[PDB]
This record gives C-alpha cells, structure tokens and sequence, in this order.
C-alpha cells in the first residue's frame, strides 16, 4: 500500500477529488490518500505543510489553487510556491486527439515538455521610480540543459522522432538563446532524434492550422503555458488532458491546463477525464500498471460514448453519469 | 485627395503595390501615391522618407528584406500600438469561421526592452519593462478604437496571478481608463485561458488589448484562425497623428517578377488605413469587392489555383467599379 498526499484544492478540486476515491475503492487500489488544504489566507503555513507533505510521500495529485491576483506582489500563488519549492522542473502533458470527441482538428500527437520553476515565473518584480516596474526573467543554463535532456530522454523512450525547441531567441537574444543552445548540446547526444526550433510567433499559427507536424516540443515556462493551453483547446478543451510534474524525486500530478472551474463548481457538471487521466499518470508512477490501465481503459471507452460527455465537449451528462460509466467499465474487469 | 507615402518594399513588393494603386484607381479613391525607399543609414532611415510621413501622416509598407526595419521605424514614428483586425473571409476557408477580433498590442515596451544581463556564467536576466504611461496610452487607444470602429467589448489580456507588479500595473491602468469609458464592456481574461478559448471557440471575443509579448503572439494567433499572414491587414499608430499600414508577410523572393503574387493583405491594409483617414465610402467597396473576388473562387492566385496576380487584381477592377 502507499501512501499519497492529495491537495484538494479550490473549484471543481475537491469534488472531482471525491470522485477520484470512488474510483480507486471500487477499483481496489491499494493507494491510501493524505490530504492537505491549502486556504486564501495570506499567512504561508498552510503551503510549507503541503510541501513537507509531498517531501514525505514524494508524490501527489493536486487541484488547482485559486490565485487573487488584485492582493500584493508579496502574495504568491501557491501552485506556483509548490513546484519550485518542490523543484518539479518538469511539466509534460501529453495532448492526443480523441476519437469519440471530435474537434477542428484530428490526428494530433502531441507531447509537451515545459521547464517548470523558472523564466517569467521567478517572481523577480521591483518598482525602480513611481509607475515603473521591472520584471526579471531568468534562464540558467542548469536548468535549460535539465529540460532538455528530459524532452530528449523522453523522445527517445517514448518511440517519438523529432524534438522541436519552442522560443524567442531572435528578439530575446541572451535568454531564450541560452536556453536554445542548451537544447543543441544535448540533440548533440540524439542523432536519432531530429531537432528543430520555432518561434512561438510562429508556432501558435501551425498549432491552429497543421499541428500535426509537430510531435514533441520544449520550451521555457511561459511559451508551454500558452502551448499546452492552445493544445488542450485542440483536443477538446480543459476536461480531458492530464498534466504531470516531474522532479528529481519528487512528482505531483495535476489537470493539464491546471484551472479552478470556480465558475462551474458545485453544480455537477465538470468533466473528470482530465483529473482521473491525472490519477492513473500517479499510479503508473507508483508501478501500479494494472490498476492504471484498468481505470484508463475504462475512462477513455466512456468518451466513445457520446451520451456520456459533459458540456463542455458538447454533451448534456452529470459528472455522476460520466463516473457511473467509468465504474460500469470497471465492473467488466473487476468483476 | 491626399498624398500617402508608399514603401513598395522588395521582392513581391513593387507588384502588390501595383496591383493596390490600381484598384485604389479603378475605385476612384482620392489618393496620391508619394513613393519611397526606406533604407538604413549611417543608423537611420533617409531623410527622404523621414519627410515624407511627417508630411503625409499616412503610409503603407510591403514586405521589406533583412537593426531591423521595423524596430527603427517604431522608434523613429514612436509607433507604439499594433492593431492587427482578423475576419473570416469567405472563400479561402478554414476550420475557423466565426473569427471578428482586433488584437491591439502595446508596441514600445514589455517584454522587449531590449534589456538583457548575463548576471553570472550560465545565468541570464531578461527585462520585462511596464510603465504607467505606456499602459494607460495603450489602453486609452483601445477604448478609442472600438468606439471609433463600433465595438461592443474590450478584453485586457494579463497574467497578473504570476507576474503580479508588471502585469498588475498593465491592468490597473486598463481599468481606469474602463471606467472613463462605460459605454464599452471591459472584462479582464488570463492569457493562458484566452489561448485555451480562443481555439475552442474565437466567435466569444472583440477586442484584445495586451502587453508586447502577448499581443505579439496572439495576433499571430488569431492571424493562422483565418488563413495566415497572406490574407491579414495590420496598422502601426505613432505620435502626433502618424500611421503605417503594412503587409506582416514575407518578401517571397521565389516569385517575385514570376505574377504569382497575391496583393490581399496589402489591399486590406490600405483599406483599414482608409477607414483610420475616414474615407469609409472607398473602404467598404474596395473591401466588399475583394471577398467578392476571394468568394468566386476560380480566379485566385497559387496562394488558390492557376490564375495571375493581373487576373485577380483586374478582377477587382472589374467589380468595384460597378459599386
Ligand atoms: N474540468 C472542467 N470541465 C469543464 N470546464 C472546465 C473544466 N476545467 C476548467 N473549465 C473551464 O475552462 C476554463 C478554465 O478557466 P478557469 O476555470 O477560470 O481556471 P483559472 O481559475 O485557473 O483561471 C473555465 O471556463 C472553466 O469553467
Ligand atoms: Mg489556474
Ligand atoms: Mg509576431
């Protein structure tokens, strides 16, 4: 048995986290979940929990924290407090077109290698003079080499053929030239593996029109934020990519476009794929493949089945209903 | 009749011009044609062309060849918003078809300026530059173009949670100006869900209003929802009453005495910069006479099929004459 820290979360977390445990009792998953709370309070005692809970257990499934962004610089969003304090330098989502939700796009494979506690997310800010403001982004080339030989280790193991490095290094000459020539050092190390690089100008405009082409790409922390959302949106939106954080030793595990659903929380009706995708990524971590593959195989036959969708994929279903049918899926191979 | 400076460019340049001078004629458009070759010099662009736009107030740009051309005309001009309309254009189709959004991007400052330390070996330290004034000017423009172009919506792009005193100034200064200027509805949005909504569904915005690096990246964008840089206008506003309009494409050396060249974006450029001097007469009929055109569909350019840069560009003749 293993024990896991799960943080609820604000929105739709906790509820999909319930949802999640039905799941895994039904399942008989022998997966034992601590969880802690993170609250709006300003005071940061309730995240350095969380932290040391994750050090403990070394893994974690999360909901995501709400961020009011109207209170001071001095308050951090927590999501972000965690993955660098934890140094989960790596976010991987993996964005592949479903065939029961049927979007724009079709045939796409995509995965998504993002570094994680750097860049534009370092919260360096200083006010030099009266309405004034400076913000540091920073790349190091530790940290650009680390991402690098993640996404081409992946490639690599996962089968995959070309690596593309998503940038904008001809206007940010120094910094996302850093990170690119990092990116060079180690494809040195992948002649299997093709190398590529676009500007991020450029890639959100292949994304929406030919993002077939693409097959992994790495990028600092800002162009995967807007990357993996655009690419979430491709395959049907929020509801339905998991998202992984990876560290040296430790991992938690989130949805992929990491939203609240503040807005629809509380009225059953948020989609679980995302968060139960999310679940079953933590057990093939913990090497509890079976029971992984067991939920999986019955969440991806629910979305085959039109009836069962949520609105947000065009369906009229209840979280419930769509639950209900994971477990039926279940049923058939447990018993 | 008034004189705009024209900067034909290089490659498909001169071509695309042509073909815009002749239907901005066949459209019996009051303008004249002060042609220009902008150039760098010493660095500067010459004198000649420096002249021109603070004479003229009005100028229209194709692809010019690889400082960078357009980094010196910005801060010569002090072109401080890029405004970049996307339409769905029937015809030339795509999975996108509900598209009708402005992106209006800060041009001056944000993440680009131009501001980068190597604090240590193997550590760099880029500069992202908000101010009070930019902000605000960019702001105020945006509540004036929707008001100027009859825009219900106005949207302020942001990601104040992570970058909470560059992006939360941007934003607070959006916000004042918003409440100067109640008859348009403002709503604030983060970049990665607009990114994430945007693709799912482009029919749900109006007007984007944003920082360098966001505006910079969604106009592209929103750019590839209705076909590419081939079929989008695009304007650069400056200090005291200065405007370049522009093709965002590239030169396309391959083609260009070839006549295979596709003069759409410029054509639409020049009439966005009609409708910016108030010519909306000539603006509607030039602009009703190319979806026309696009929507027949048998004479289109290799961009398309197997018909001239001539045959497309008389066809436009042909039409906006009979109004
Ligand atoms: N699991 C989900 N099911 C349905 N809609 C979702 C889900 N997750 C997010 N959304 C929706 O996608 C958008 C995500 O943005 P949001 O919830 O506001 O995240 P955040 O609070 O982090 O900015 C919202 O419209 C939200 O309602
Ligand atoms: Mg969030
Ligand atoms: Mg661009």
């Amino acid at each position: 048995r293993h024990t896991v820290t799960m943080i609820p979360g604000d929105g739709i977390g906790p509820e999909l986290m319930l949802h999640v445990k039905s799941v895994f009792r039904h399942a008989c998953v022998p997966v034992d979940f601590e969880e802690v709370h993170v609250s709006s309070n300003a005071d940061e005692e309730d995240i350095r929990n969380a932290i040391m809970a994750i050090r403990r257990n070394r893994v974690a499934l999360k909901g995501n924290i709400e961020t009011n962004h109207n209170l001071p610089p001095s308050h951090k969003s927590r999501n972000n407090i965690l993955r660098t304090s934890l140094d989960l330098y790596a976010n991987v989502i993996h964005c592949k077109s479903l065939p029961g939700v049927v979007t724009r796009h079709k045939d796409i494979d995509i995965l998504i290698v993002r570094e994680n506690t750097e860049g534009e997310y370092s919260s360096l800010e200083h006010e030099s003079v009266a309405g004034v403001v400076e913000s540091l982004k920073i790349i190091t080339k530790a940290k650009s080499l680390r991402i690098a030989e993640y996404a081409f280790k992946l490639a690599q193991e996962s089968g995959r053929k070309k690596v593309t490095a998503v940038h904008k290094a001809n206007i940010m000459k120094l910094g996302d030239g850093l990170f690119l020539q990092c990116c060079r050092e180690v494809a040195a190390r992948y002649p299997q593996i093709t190398f590529e690089n676009m500007i991020v100008d450029n890639t959100t405009m292949q994304l929406v029109s030919r993002p077939q082409q693409f097959d992994v790409m790495v990028m600092p922390n800002l162009y995967g934020n807007i990357v993996n959302n655009v690419c979430a949106g491709l395959v049907g939106g929020p509801g339905l990519v998991a998202g992984a954080n990876y560290g040296h030793v430790y991992a938690v595990f989130e949805t992929a476009t990491r939203n609240t659903g503040k807005s629809i929380a509380n009225k059953n009706i948020a989609n679980p794929t995302a968060t139960l995708l999310a679940s079953c990524m933590m057990l093939d971590h913990l090497k509890l493949h079976s029971y992984a593959t067991s939920i999986r195989k019955a969440v991806l036959a629910s979305m085959d089945n039109e009836n069962m969708h949520t609105p947000d994929i065009g369906g009229q279903g209840t979280t419930s209903e769509a639950i209900q049918d994971v477990i039926r899926h279940i049923r058939v191979i447990n018993g | 009749v008034q004189t705009v400076t024209l900067i034909p460019g290089d490659g498909i340049g001169p071509e695309i011009s042509a073909a815009v001078m002749k239907i901005f004629d066949a459209a019996k458009a009051p303008i004249q044609w002060e042609e220009r070759n902008v150039t760098a010099i010493q660095w500067m662009i010459p004198s000649e062309a420096k002249e021109s736009m603070d004479k003229n107030k009005m100028g229209l740009k194709g692809p010019l060849k690889t400082p960078s051309m357009n980094l010196l005309l910005r801060k010569t001009f002090d072109l401080y918003a890029n405004v970049r309309p996307c339409v769905s254009i029937e015809g030339y189709k795509t999975p996108y078809t509900d598209v009708n959004i402005v992106t209006i991007r800060e041009n001056t400052e944000g993440e680009y300026s131009g501001i980068e330390h190597v604090i240590v070996d193997g550590v760099v330290q880029s500069i992202k530059l908000i101010t009070e004034g930019a902000s605000k000017r960019i702001a105020e423009f945006a509540f004036e173009y929707a008001r100027n172009n009859h825009r219900s919506n106005v949207t302020a792009v942001h990601k104040a949670n992570i970058m909470r005193m560059s992006d939360g100034l941007f934003l607070q200064k959006c916000r004042e100006v918003a409440e100067s200027c109640k008859d348009i509805k403002f709503n604030e949005m983060y970049l990665d869900t607009v990114c994430l909504n945007m693709v799912q569904d482009p029919s749900q915005f109006d007007v984007l209003v944003m920082p360098n690096l966001y505006g910079d990246i969604l106009s592209d964008l929103c750019a590839g929802l209705i076909g590419g840089l081939g079929v989008t206008p695009s304007g650069n506003i400056g200090a005291n009453g200065v405007a370049i309009f522009e093709s965002v494409h590239g030169t396309a050396p391959d083609i260009a005495g070839k006549d295979m060249a596709n003069p759409t974006a410029l054509l639409l450029s020049a009439v966005m910069m009609l409708r910016h001097m108030g010519l909306f007469d000539h603006a509607a009929r030039i602009e009703a006479a190319c979806f026309a055109t696009i929507k027949d569909g048998k004479s289109l350019t290799k961009d398309g099929g197997n018909a001239k840069c001539s045959d497309f560009t008389e066809e436009i003749c042909r039409r906006v004459k009979d109004l």
